[PDB]
RNA sequence: UACCUGGUUGAUCCUGCCAGUAGUCAUAUGCUUGUCUCAAAGAUUAAGCCAUGCAUGUGUAAGUAUGAACAAAUAGACUGUGAAACUGCGAAUGGCUCAUUAAAUCAGUUAUAGUUUGUUUGAUGGUUACUCGGAUAACCGUAGUAAUUCUAGAGCU
RNA sequence: UGAUUCAUGAUAACUCGACGGAUCGCACGGCCGCCGGCGACGCAUCAUUCAAAUUUCUGCCCUAUCAACUUUCGAUGGUAGGAUAGUGGCCUACCAUGGUGGUGACGGGUGACGGAGAAUUAGGGUUCGAUUCCGGAGAGGGAGCCUGAGAAACGGCUACCACAUCCAAGGAAGGCAGCAGGCGCGCAAAUUACCCAAUCCUGACACGGGGAGGUAGUGACAAUAAAUAACAAUACCGGGAGUCUGGUAAUUGGAAUGAGUACAAUCUAAAUCCCUUAACGAGGAUCCAUUGGAGGGCAAGUCUGGUGCCAGCAGC
C-alpha cells in the first residue's frame, strides 16, 4: 500500500455535447473577451461550479420547507452566496439560487475586481499585475486571477508591499536603465 | 491468516480516533486488555494525539518507560493499553488525573478531575456465578473479577470501585428511573432517564431512554451504563452533560459566537 | 534590513519531557528567511535560556509572497536532558553529536555473511 | 442540459438501421510539451522461467561468562563493560498475487447451551532442603570431504 | 438463563498426572541467629481480552442444442461407537429408503476470486469491479508432515512429478505470484537507489531489526492551478465638417515579469524539489504552440499551383 493512493481529486469541468454550435460558439468567446478569459476551459469550469451550486437548491427545494434538512443546508448554501456577494440579504431564499447566472461568478474574479475598482487600465492589463506578484488581497500575495474575492475581502484588495506599484523598489529594467544613465 | 493479526491498517481504526487518512499506512493496534480493541483509547493517541505531551510514537515511549503515566491507580508501560470508559488515567508530575468518558458527539473526551474523584471508577456487573469451592464471584465490562460481591448486586448493575482498597464501595440496581449513559451504537455519550425495558425472549432487550429535554431514544440494554440512582450521576460529567444537539441548534450557537468572539 | 519579530502560539510547557514547545511565527519583512542560528539567539533572550544549545527549532516553511516564516520551537530545561529525549539527528544539527557514517547495505550483507560461521570466527569473517 | 443531425425517393410521410455527437480513476499508440501541486505504474498474454543482492531476527539493574576479551583497579567465589554460545521468544503478522472456486467464496444477519485460544488485564492456588543429580555449547584440539550455517572423535565447564 | 440433570456442592473410587517456584535484580532495615521491603521471570485454574473454527436466514452472471440427478465404494435419515478442540455420514457397523428438481435440480460456459465500490446516469437503468480497505485462496503441480498457543507454513521439512544449478562425477543444493533486476510473452507497464527520520510492527528489548513503510529517481495513466505579453505615443482604419471613444502595424518609446541561472538561507534522516531571496535574466520579447480540420453532417475558402477515375481522400 501507498498513502498517497487515498489522495483525492477531481474534475473541474465538462466539454459541451455540441463541439461546433455557432449560437454557443458566439456568446462563448463574448464572455471569454469581455472578462480576459485564457480559453473556454475557465468558462468551462465556472459553468461547472455554477450547474452544481444550482442543483444543490433544487433538491432542496423539492422537499417539504419544514423538513430539518431543508432549514440547515438552505441556510448554509445560502450563508456561502452572501459570502462571496453573488446574492443579496434581501435575495435570502433558495430561489433567488436558480437565478444565477455566469457572469455573476465571473465578476466576483480578483482578475474583474481588479479592473472595477481601478487597479487596472483593462480587464486584460489586471490579468498581467496578478501573476506577476503585484496584487494582495489583505496581507497575502495572490498571483492567481481566478480567486474568487469574498465581500469581507474586497476592500482589502490593493498593491503587494514587495511590488513597484505598493511601495517596493523599482523593478529591474527602471534599475538597469538607472545604472546605465548613471554610467554616462 | 495463519493465527493472529498485529497490524492494524489505518483506515480501518475506528473512527472516533479521527486519525487522519494521510498520516500513515498503521494506526496503532491496541493491545489485549480490559476494554475491547473498538471501545478503547490507546495510551498513544491519548498523549500524543489528545494531550499532545509526546510529538511522536518514540516520544510516547519515553514518557511510559520513566513510569509516569497511570491507569485505574497503576502504572501501564504498554504504549497500545486499552484504556476505555470510565478509566481513570493520572498523570503525578502534571499533576493531572482524567476519565475517559464519551462526549454527545461518541468520541473519548479526556475529564479532567479533581484529586478527591480521581479515587474511585464506576463498573457495570457483567455476571454473578459460584467460583471454585462454590464461592460466588462477580466479573465486570473493564475485565475485573470480585470475589465476595454484596448479594443483592446482579447483572447489569453499576458498582462503585475504590481504586485504592480495590473493593465495592456502593453499587446501583439497574431498574427504571435512574440516569444512565448510552456506551455504544448511534446514541453513544447521550444521558438520560430509564423510562422503560422492554424484553423479549431469546433476543436482545431494548431500553427506552428520556433526555433531560424531553428527547426520547432507545437502545440495546448492553450499550446502557447506569451513572447514578434517580437523577443524579455518580461521577462528573463533560459541559454537554450528555445533551445532544441538534445540527441547527448547534450551528445557531455557532454563529451566536462570531458575534461575540 | 529591518525589525525581525518572533511570536509564539500554542505554548505549553511539557513537565515529561522537561521543555517547553510552541509554534515559532517569524515576521522577517525584507529579508529571505531567518536562519535557525540567529532564531536559537533570539529565542534565548526572549524566555531567559542561559544555554542556548537547549533550543531546537525545526520544520519552517515560508509563506507564499515572503515576509512570514513558520517553524517549531523546543526549548529544554538543560542540554543534559535535551541529549535523552531529543532524537539524534536534531542534535547533530545543533552541534551536540558527531555523524557515525554508514551503510545500510553493506551492514546486511555483513549480517548474511556472518550467520554462515559460528563461534568466535562469526566477527573474522571478512 | 429530461437535446439529436447526415444517409433509401423525381419529390413525400414512415419503419428501420448505418454514420455522426459526448464521456470513461480506460487501456494502447501517434505527434507535441515551459512552470506549480497531486499521482497510477509487468493485473489483462505466461499462477511462464529466473542470474545477483537484499526482504527476520532478537539483551534487560533483573536466566547462563573464567574469551587464554577490553577497561579501570588491587588475596579475593562472582558482583565495570562484554563478543561468542546455551536458554527464551519471534519468524502463523506483514508483503505479493487472483490460479482454482457459481449457495461455494462473499455480504448483511445469527448461533456456540457445539469448541480451542501463547499473550493482556482481574482474581485465585491446601493443615540435602542452609538447596539434589548427570550432561552439553562457546572454548580447546585431532579431523574427514571437490563441496554446503556438510560432518565425525577427544578434553573442559 | 427465554430455555440446560446448568454454575457449583457432597460422596465412592480412579490416574502409573511435564501441576502445586531447588529461579533472578535492587535496597538495606528491624528484633535478639530470628524477622522483613520493592521488583523480575515462571507454573496452574476461572473470568476477560486478542481470535479462530463451525454455523442460522436471505441474496449471484449466461446456458434446456443440459430433464432428471444422488444412492454397491455415504447418497437422505436412524441407533451404537470411533475420531476431533468440539457439532455433524466427519468415519465405521447395523438398519430404514430416502434426498434434490420448470420456484430450473444435475450438468455445461465464464477472457468468474466476493464485497466496500467504479463509470455513466432526469427518473428507472446499463456496464465494470486483477489492484492499496474487508473476507477468501495460493506460493511451479499434487500429497504428507514436524515444531508450536496458533501452520496442513513453503524467504520450514519429506516424497513424487515437472523444470533447473554446482560437481574433482562419489555427491550436493534448489522455489522472486516479497523489493529491485533479467529473460520470455506481448498493444501493454519504472531504479539491480537512500533510510528507519514519520507511520506502525516485532524481540530478552526506552536502545536491535523492518525492500512492511517512507524518501528520491523514471513517469503527458489520471487530476489541479497557470506563462507564451501589458501599456502609451505615432501612422493607418472605424463608430458615436467636427471631435471624443474603439480597432490594426517584425513602426517608435520607456515600464512589468517569471522560465532560466545563481550567493544564501530554508527544506530533508542525509540529499533533492517546492516556498523565500542578493546578483543576473525579453523586442522579430528566435524565451519562435501544438494537434486536427476548412462540400454536407459540422465551426472554417465557390483562393492559387499541381494531378486528371491516376495518385489519393472519404467514420456516413
Ligand atoms: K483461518
Ligand atoms: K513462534
Ligand atoms: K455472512
Ligand atoms: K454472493
Ligand atoms: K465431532
Ligand atoms: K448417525
Ligand atoms: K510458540
Ligand atoms: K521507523
Ligand atoms: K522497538
Ligand atoms: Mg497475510
Ligand atoms: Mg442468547
Ligand atoms: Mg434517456
Ligand atoms: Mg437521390
Ligand atoms: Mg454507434
Ligand atoms: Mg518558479
Ligand atoms: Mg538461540
Ligand atoms: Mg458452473
Ligand atoms: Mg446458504
Ligand atoms: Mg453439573
Ligand atoms: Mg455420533
Ligand atoms: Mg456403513
Ligand atoms: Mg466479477
Ligand atoms: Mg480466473
Ligand atoms: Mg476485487
Ligand atoms: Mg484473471
Ligand atoms: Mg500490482
Ligand atoms: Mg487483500
Ligand atoms: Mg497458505
Ligand atoms: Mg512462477
Ligand atoms: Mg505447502
Ligand atoms: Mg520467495
Ligand atoms: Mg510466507
Ligand atoms: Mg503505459
Ligand atoms: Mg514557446
Ligand atoms: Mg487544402
Ligand atoms: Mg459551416
Amino acid at each position: 500500500v501507498h498513502v498517497s493512493f487515498y489522495r483525492n481529486y477531481g474534475k473541474t469541468f465538462k466539454k459541451p455535447r455540441r463541439p461546433y454550435e455557432k449560437e454557443r460558439l458566439d456568446a462563448e468567446l463574448k464572455l471569454v473577451g469581455e472578462y480576459g478569459l485564457r480559453c473556454k476551459r475557465e468558462l468551462w469550469r465556472v459553468q461547472y461550479a455554477l450547474s452544481r451550486i444550482r442543483n444543490a437548491a433544487r433538491m432542496l427545494l423539492t422537499l417539504d420547507e419544514k423538513d430539518p434538512r431543508r432549514i440547515f443546508e438552505g441556510e448554509a448554501l445560502l450563508r456561502r452566496m452572501n459570502r462571496y456577494g453573488l446574492l443579496d440579504e434581501s435575495q435570502n431564499k433558495l430561489d433567488y439560487v436558480l437565478a444565477l447566472t455566469v457572469e455573476n461568478f465571473l465578476e466576483r474574479r480578483l482578475q474583474t475586481l481588479v479592473f472595477k475598482t481601478g487597479m487596472a487600465k483593462s480587464i486584460h492589463h489586471a490579468r498581467v499585475l496578478i501573476r506577476q506578484r503585484h496584487i494582495r488581497v489583505g496581507r497575502q500575495v495572490v498571483n492567481v486571477a481566478s480567486f474568487m474575492v469574498r465581500v469581507d475581502s474586497q476592500k482589502h484588495i490593493d498593491f503587494s508591499l514587495t511590488s513597484p506599484f505598493g511601495g517596493g523598489r523599482p523593478g529591474r529594467v527602471k534599475r538597469k536603465n538607472q545604472k546605465s544613465a548613471a554610467k554616462k | 491468516a495463519r493465527g493472529l493479526k498485529k497490524h492494524l491498517k489505518r483506515l480501518n481504526a475506528p473512527k472516533h480516533w479521527m486519525l487522519d487518512k494521510l498520516g500513515g499506512a498503521f494506526a496503532p493496534k491496541p493491545s489485549s486488555g480490559p476494554h475491547k480493541s473498538r471501545e478503547c483509547l490507546p495510551l498513544v493517541i491519548i498523549l500524543r494525539n489528545r494531550l499532545k505531551y509526546a510529538l511522536t510514537y518514540r516520544e510516547v515511549i519515553s514518557i511510559l518507560m520513566q513510569r509516569q503515566v497511570m491507569v485505574d491507580g497503576k502504572v501501564r508501560t504498554d504504549k497500545t493499553y486499552p484504556a476505555g470508559f470510565m478509566d481513570v488515567v493520572t498523570i503525578p508530575k502534571t499533576n493531572e488525573s482524567f476519565r475517559l468518558l464519551y462526549d454527545t458527539k461518541g468520541r473519548f473526551r479526556l475529564h479532567s478531575l479533581r484529586d478527591e474523584e480521581a479515587k474511585f471508577k464506576l463498573c457495570k456487573v457483567r455476571s454473578v456465578q459460584f467460583g471454585q469451592k462454590g464461592i460466588p464471584y462477580l466479573n465486570t465490562y473493564d475485565g475485573r473479577t470480585i470475589r465476595y460481591p454484596d448479594p443483592l448486586i446482579k447483572a447489569n448493575d453499576t458498582i462503585k470501585l475504590d481504586l485504592d482498597s480495590n473493593k465495592i464501595v456502593d453499587f446501583i440496581k439497574f431498574d427504571v428511573g435512574n440516569v444512565v449513559m448510552v456506551t455504544g451504537g448511534r446514541n453513544r455519550g447521550r444521558v438520560g432517564i430509564l423510562k422503560n425495558r422492554e424484553k423479549h425472549k431469546g433476543s436482545f432487550e431494548t431500553v427506552h431512554i428520556q433526555d433531560s429535554q424531553g428527547h426520547e431514544f432507545a437502545t440495546r440494554l448492553g450499550n446502557v451504563f447506569t451513572l447514578g440512582k434517580g437523577s443524579k450521576p455518580w461521577v462528573s460529567l463533560p459541559k454537554g452533560k450528555g445533551i445532544k444537539l441538534s445540527i441547527i441548534e448547534e450551528a445557531r450557537k455557532r454563529m451566536a459566537a462570531q458575534s461575540a468572539t | 534590513d529591518k525589525a525581525v519579530t518572533i511570536r509564539t502560539r500554542k505554548f505549553m510547557t511539557n513537565r515529561l519531557l522537561a521543555r517547553k514547545q510552541f509554534i515559532i511565527d517569524v515576521l522577517h519583512p525584507g529579508r529571505a528567511n531567518v536562519s535557525k542560528a540567529e532564531l536559537k539567539e533570539k529565542l534565548s533572550r526572549m524566555y531567559e535560556v542561559k544555554d542556548p544549545n537547549a533550543i531546537f527549532v525545526f520544520k519552517f516553511r515560508t509563506h507564499f509572497g515572503g515576509g512570514k516564516s513558520t517553524g517549531f520551537g523546543l526549548i529544554y530545561d538543560s542540554v543534559e536532558n535535551a541529549k535523552k529525549y531529543e532524537p539524534k539527528y536534531r542534535l547533530i544539527r545543533n552541534g551536540l553529536d558527531t555523524k557515525v557514517e554508514k551503510s545500510r547495505k553493506q551492514m546486511k550483507e555483513r549480517k548474511n555473511r556472518a550467520k554462515k560461521v559460528r563461534g568466535v570466527k562469526k566477527t573474522k569473517a571478512g
